């Protein structure tokens, strides 16, 4: 419940990062 | 009893507690009892 | 299937992904589809309609 959530939470993170700023063509 | 583990009572809590209905039985002095919609938000834990 | 359906009504940051995810793709496909309706409804009228486009002289 503490590791699993880091990582969800992680994911999410990423994910709005990808979402908020869309750097589409920075997958150089 | 004894195969009751610490995973057993999480698998069986999340089957009846997590984000379930509740009935609520009251009498008295309960105004400052919170309402249903409190208890019912109060069933899961949204850090998770 | 049921793995997603499970992990988004258990977890929050699942939901939250699940969010996010949604909100990207139905802002992106609004955007696609309601370019499709405005080109459809302006045939003809576009810059790149014009037929003396390139020949200023
Ligand atoms: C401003 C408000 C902040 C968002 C509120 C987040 C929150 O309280 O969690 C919501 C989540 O709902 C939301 O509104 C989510 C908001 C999404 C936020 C998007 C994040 C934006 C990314 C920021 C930038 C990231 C880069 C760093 C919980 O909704 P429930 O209906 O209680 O469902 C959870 C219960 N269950 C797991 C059982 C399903
Ligand atoms: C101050 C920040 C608010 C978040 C916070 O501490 O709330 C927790 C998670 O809520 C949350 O919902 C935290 C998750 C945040 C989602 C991302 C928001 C980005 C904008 C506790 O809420 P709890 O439900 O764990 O504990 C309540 C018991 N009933
Ligand atoms: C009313 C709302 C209240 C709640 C929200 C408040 C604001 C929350 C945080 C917002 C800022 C963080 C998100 C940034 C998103 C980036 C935008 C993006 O991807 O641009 C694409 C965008 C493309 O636009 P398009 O061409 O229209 O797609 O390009 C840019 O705008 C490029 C420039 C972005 C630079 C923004 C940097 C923000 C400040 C960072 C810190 C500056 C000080 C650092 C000093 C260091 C000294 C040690």
């Amino acid at each position: 419940i503490d590791i699993q959530a880091a990582a969800g939470w992680g994911i999410a993170a990423a994910a709005g990062a990808i979402w908020v700023v869309q750097p589409f063509g920075w997958i150089k | 009893i004894d195969a009751v583990d610490a995973s057993t009572v999480k698998r069986v809590a999340n089957k009846y507690i997590y984000d379930k209905d509740i009935a609520i039985s009251a009498i008295g002095p309960i105004q400052d009892l919170p309402d249903y919609n409190k208890f019912r938000r109060r069933t899961y834990w949204n850090r998770y | 299937f049921e793995g997603f359906y499970k992990l988004i009504m258990r977890r929050n940051s699942v939901y939250v992904t699940f969010i996010i995810a949604g909100a990207f793709f139905g802002e992106r496909a609004v955007d696609y589809g309601v370019h499709k309706l405005w080109e459809r409804n302006n045939v003809g009228k576009r810059y790149e309609d014009i037929s003396v486009l390139g020949q200023r002289p």
